[PDB]
């Protein structure tokens, strides 16, 4: 239930560094909390007694001191940066690692997006709260608590005045903070609503124009204007009131401690000097106090962090190769699916229910259905990306769960409607299937996916360069370009999602065509909701709301079929 | 973090008085604020001068009954001078907060006016997250740098003025850590910025890896590239470990740094001040009065450096900004006449356009259509069918040639008459965050939610409108991602059907779309068609045979054109581009 994965692991190796680093502090600490003291024995026992011995002795040792701070603080800043980002990378490793590892069922869990920015914003965050944590959560503490040592060493009885400025300052944070959080959300709350204001007046700015309606979008955008200005104005009036409040109780407090002050100078108690050394240490305490306040703000929410990324860490792989599986030297093409039923949440309609079909090897099946008819599904159920709740699924009447991955994987390739091009050449990208591919082996590939004539327009041909993503490309370039790469693959198994439809210019006939020629020995299914891409298939299996409608030829399916007919009476 | 270059401000007095002409209606309000300032930071400076005094007068001479009368001076400074600080930032609060929902105002406008253009050629997003940066900069600098700013010239001067007049020796004393801050800061301010970069860079780059990779996630597990990408990451991330180090160390030394310029302040003033003490040339209170001036030095002087810095990166935002408010509009020639009751006639006379103007996308486009008459557009990816749409909407112009609805032509007509005789329905249709009903009312302000229902009825749309959770008021949020993509076709075609015009453009998708909303749309697209002009981009065979025109297209240009059986009869493109199709 969970897991007992902790962050606390990661800086482990590291606490050399993170007990170097807290230590450098308090001697920065102390070096700061000796300043105001060596002042007032520089008055109360040298100006004040005629000895310039004193005086020049106690002003050297003051600059030694100051000096000391600071390799105090650099060296506390040069330790806590190693340990805080030896942690972070430690911690960002383990998290790819993860998701290297993780499923579709993983990856659907977490949304991908979230993935992302766990594995990117939350790492920082918390290289963040280590480097603060290693600093000025031992800074801040150290010269508030030693700042009152020191007063009350000085004199007891003026501390007393410590209990009227601390309480109203520790009220006037918890107040802004229990008042002020959900003004800021509200904040927030406006920002979005200008932002999708602005955004649906790009996305769309088509349509409203063609609409005639602009002057609704200025009327629209004017609610989300007001609604951002009084949500600013108001959670911005609280943050300029409480600043000047809290520098003022500061300086009442520093009144009360010349006014008490000077009555125990008077009834001898307390020498001149220690009340200028008083002051000091009052202030050192007030905005330390302060600091202390903006740091519990960062931890809470740094906090966050570090659940989600304890998640993805506590995350268990969906899909895992038994300890004794199956080596498949080669594959030959056979698929089948006794009594599939398949679901991508389970929360919703099985997708698939008692799929059954088998395809032999070499076979050009055409995968027909309309969306949502769980025909999309096959793509992820042969190779081994989901498993099925009930049924199997066989690849040369192996059960699939049998076989090591690396193995089977590597006799599919699949072609899916959305595609994803990697940041380096063409070259490189089409070489995913084969490293030891030859030129002549890549442009072969390339040729039958109709992209050889669109690559060599290019400037540097195959080693043009491929931007993150594939963002630089045309969508049916993609198309073709992933194409190409399943085909360098010498893939057994072949599966091509002809929806969405995107694109065709008459070109996509040519490569089902140049398949043929090439598929010569492999199995390859062609995922489709056209019937005309169903009619270069030897065979046509039907796929209706996630059960089988009919496995055969276009004539015999025209009969029984009743999903093919009605299929087909929608595009004819 | 630490600013990559100086912007590059063509004439910033230029765009300077223009700015100082947005806060010109509040200009009283402005100079009230610009003394309060004044003598908060005056009254600042003052403070530590009397507590000299109250510890030389009260404390030294023993008179404590001269005391409440100095602790009633302060006690009453202090007290104004966090009554300046409220008012000088609650009145700038408001102030500030103005001007920007102006420029929010101006900018959305402008939005709203500008050529389609500007929006097709740059990606949504760098508009925005680049206007509501420059935007926030103008706000962040006008509601606290500026008086920030010049406050810490006040309190600098005062402080210094003060101090001279006081005592010379000390104030040579303690002013000579200024030279010690500024050579600490900039040393330490380069290797900060060269090593932010050297690590926003390798970060950046990690992060492309990590993003890239969880997108296509299912692409590395098929081709096995788990170990490969591994070991691409890992070399990118011992590399960021050794960067952000280096990175980490030379933006977090100034604080400490800082701190040991302010005791080592602290300690010039106690060492000369009291050895000054000793020679009777100052008195104690003098002491602490220095004390109180010694970290006025350091960070009042980096605050100084780092809003100047803001307010010249705010110059260039405003720059940017202006420009974008000096963009061309769209306007409608004096001339532009209304359009006549017609059923809507269109003509494209040698008409050639280009995007870039350098790679031609239209090559002498000539054709007629009569009204009533349903025209099919047919050719592949490039063929310039999908550049007509913009060009008789008139979203773009035409280089040569001329197009023109009903004799007289587009560029003479008014573009407000023009779009209302004119709907569309395109392949990316777009729908709204608000509730349904909204949606289909969109196109025709004026409607009762009757003919909605009604309207809604004819186009098939109606049932599955009933089938949603909050029937016809459901909140489409983000666009209606909880439909499916006939439904939502459906959709946006009810909607073209009340702004009841008289050409109607058509481009239906057939992708995502079930036979069963199938049926629905086509039957729809009837409906829609009838007592329309129909210029069609189809993608179905039901339109193409029972159209009344099809011109194929290619390269820009147009191959063919004729009736369905003629076409196939000539064997041509056509042919080929239907057979080796619907063959």
């Amino acid at each position: 239930g969970g897991g007992s994965k902790t962050l606390a692991r990661y800086l482990k190796p590291y606490w050399i560094f993170a007990v170097l680093a807290p230590l450098f502090m308090v001697v920065e600490v102390i070096s700061d909390l000796s300043q105001p003291t060596l002042l007032a024995r520089i008055v109360d026992e040298g100006i004040a007694r005629g000895d310039f011995s004193l005086v020049l002795k106690t002003g050297i040792l003051m600059l030694i001191v100051a000096l000391i701070g600071a390799v105090g603080g650099i060296g506390s800043t040069v330790f806590a940066s190693y340990a805080s980002q030896n942690f972070g990378a430690d911690l960002r490793r383990d998290l790819f690692r993860k998701v290297l590892s993780f499923s579709i069922s993983n990856v659907n869990r977490f949304h991908t997006s979230s993935l992302i920015t766990r594995l990117t914003n939350d790492v920082t965050q918390l290289q963040n709260l280590v480097m603060m944590l290693l600093r000025i959560v031992v800074r801040a503490p150290l010269l508030f608590v030693g700042g009152i040592v020191m007063a009350v060493s000085i004199n007891v009885k003026l501390s007393s005045v410590l209990i009227f400025l601390i309480p109203p300052i520790v009220l006037l944070f918890v107040w802004l903070t229990k008042k002020g959080n959900p003004l800021f959300r509200k904040i927030q709350e406006s920002t979005d609503e200008v932002n999708r204001v602005v955004r649906e007046n790009l996305l769309g700015v088509r349509v409203v124009r063609a609409f005639r309606r602009e002057e609704y979008e200025n009327e629209n955008f004017r609610k989300a204007n007001e609604s951002l200005r009084r949500s600013i104005i108001s959670a911005f009036s609280l943050i300029v009131f409480a600043l000047p409040l809290f520098i003022f109780i500061v300086n009442m407090g520093m009144i009360a401690v010349l006014w008490f002050g000077g009555v125990l100078v008077r009834n001898n108690q307390m020498e001149i000097g220690s009340i200028m050394a008083y002051t000091n240490y009052l202030m050192q305490i007030m905005f330390s106090l302060m600091m202390i306040g903006n740091i519990l703000n960062f931890i809470v929410r740094a906090s966050a962090s570090a659940k989600r990324v304890l998640e993805v860490l506590n995350e268990k792989p969906a899909i895992e190769e038994a300890d004794n599986a199956l080596a498949l030297p080669n594959v030959e093409g056979s698929v089948s699916f006794e009594n599939v039923e398949f679901r991508y949440f389970e929360n919703t309609d099985p997708v698939l229910s008692g799929v059954n079909f088998s395809v032999k090897p070499g076979s050009l099946v055409a995968v027909l259905g309309e969306t949502g008819s769980g025909k999309s599904t096959l793509m992820n159920l042969i190779p081994r990306l989901i498993d099925p709740e009930r049924g199997r699924v066989e690849v040369d009447e192996l059960d699939v769960r049998t076989v090591k991955l690396k193995d089977l994987r590597g006799h599919i390739s699949a072609v899916p409607q959305e595609t994803v091009l990697f940041s380096g050449t063409i070259k490189e990208n089409l070489k995913w299937g084969r490293e030891d591919a030859t030129d002549d082996e890549i442009v072969e590939a390339a040729k039958i996916a109709q992209i050889h004539d669109f690559i060599i327009s290019l400037p540097e041909g195959y080693d043009s360069r491929v931007e993150r993503g594939g963002r630089n490309f045309s969508g049916g370039q993609k198309q073709r370009l992933s194409i190409a790469r399943a085909l360098v693959k010498k893939p057994k198994v072949l599966i091509l999602d002809d929806s969405t439809c995107s694109v065709d210019p008459i070109t996509e006939k040519r490569i089902l065509d140049g398949l043929k020629r090439y598929t010569k020995g492999s199995t390859t299914f062609i995922i489709t909701q056209k019937i005309p891409t169903a009619l270069l298939a030897d065979k046509i299996l039907v796929l209706h709301e996630g059960k089988v409608a009919g496995f055969g030829t276009h004539k015999e399916l025209l009969e029984h079929s009743k999903p093919y007919r009605e299929i087909y009476e929608s595009q004819f | 973090g630490p600013i990559l270059e100086k912007p590059a401000l063509k004439n910033p007095t230029a765009t300077l008085r223009r700015l100082l002409g947005y806060l010109r209606p509040h200009t009283f309000t402005l100079i009230m604020v610009f003394v309060f300032v004044t003598v908060s930071s005056i009254l600042g400076v003052l403070s530590p001068y009397l507590i000299g005094k109250t510890i030389d007068v009260v404390f030294v001479p023993r008179r404590f009954d001269l005391l409440p009368r100095y602790m009633l001076i302060l006690g009453t400074i202090y007290a104004l001078t966090s009554l300046l600080f409220w008012l000088q930032g609650k009145i700038m609060l408001t102030l500030s907060q103005d001007v920007v929902f102006r420029l929010r105002k101006e900018l959305f406008e402008k939005l709203q006016r500008v050529p389609v253009g500007f929006f097709d050629r740059t990606p949504h997003g760098d508009i925005i997250s680049r206007v509501i940066n420059d935007v926030d900069n103008i706000n962040n600098v006008l509601g606290n740098s500026i008086i920030q700013f010049f406050s810490g010239i006040v309190t600098l001067a005062g402080a210094v003025i003060m101090m001279f007049r006081v005592n010379v020796i000390l104030s040579l004393v303690t002013l000579s850590i200024v030279p010690l801050t500024v050579l600490i800061t900039q040393i330490v301010s380069s290797q900060t910025r060269k090593y932010f970069y050297e690590n926003q860079r390798v970060l950046g780059q990690l992060n492309g890896i990590i993003e890239e990779d969880i997108s296509g996630l299912t692409v590395i597990k098929l081709f096995t590239r788990e170990e490969k990408e591994m070991e691409k990451f890992d070399r990118v991330n011992e590399s960021l470990r050794k960067v952000g180090t280096k990175a980490q160390i030379f933006s977090g030394v100034l604080p400490p740094l800082m701190n040991m310029v302010n005791n080592l302040g602290f300690a010039l003033i106690s060492g000369f001040g009291g050895w000054l003490a000793l020679k009777d040339i100052i008195t104690v209170g003098t002491i602490a009065t220095f004390i109180g001036y010694s970290r006025q030095f350091t960070r009042p002087l980096n605050e100084l450096s780092n809003q100047f810095n803001m307010i010249q990166m705010a110059l260039a935002s405003a720059e940017r900004i202006f420009e974008i408010l000096d963009l061309e509009e769209e306007k409608d020639d004096p001339d532009a006449v209304e359009l006549r009751e017609v059923r809507g006639e269109i003509e494209f006379k040698n008409v050639w356009f280009s995007y870039d103007k350098k790679k031609p996308v239209l090559k002498d486009i000539t054709f007629h259509i009569k009204p009533g008459q349903k025209v099919a557009l047919v050719g592949p990816t490039g063929s310039g069918k999908t550049t007509i749409v913009n060009l008789l909407m008139r979203f773009y112009d035409v280089d040569r040639g001329q197009i023109l609805v009903d004799g007289i032509d587009i560029r003479k007509i008014k573009r407000s008459s023009l779009r209302s005789s004119i709907g569309i329905v395109l392949q990316d249709t777009i729908l709204f965050s608000t509730t349904v009903k909204e949606n289909l009312k969109y196109g025709n302000p004026g409607a009762t939610d009757e003919e909605i229902k009604e309207a809604a009825k004819l186009t098939h749309s109606d049932h599955f409108i009933k089938h949603l959770p909050e029937g016809y008021e459901t909140v489409l949020t983000d666009n209606g991602e909880d439909l499916s993509q006939g439904q939502r076709q459906l959709l946006a075609i009810t909607r073209a059907f009340l702004a009841n015009p008289k050409i109607l453009i058509l481009d239906e998708a057939t992708c995502n779309v079930d036979t069963k909303t199938e049926k629905s749309i086509q039957a729809a697209m009837w409906k829609l068609m009838e007592g329309k002009t129909s210029i069609i981009i189809a993608h179905r065979l039901n339109t193409i045979k029972n159209a009344d025109l099809i011109i194929v297209l290619r390269d820009g240009e147009i191959v063919e054109m004729g009736k369905h059986d003629e076409l196939i009869q000539k064997r041509g493109f056509y042919y080929e581009l239907f057979t080796s199709q619907y063959g």
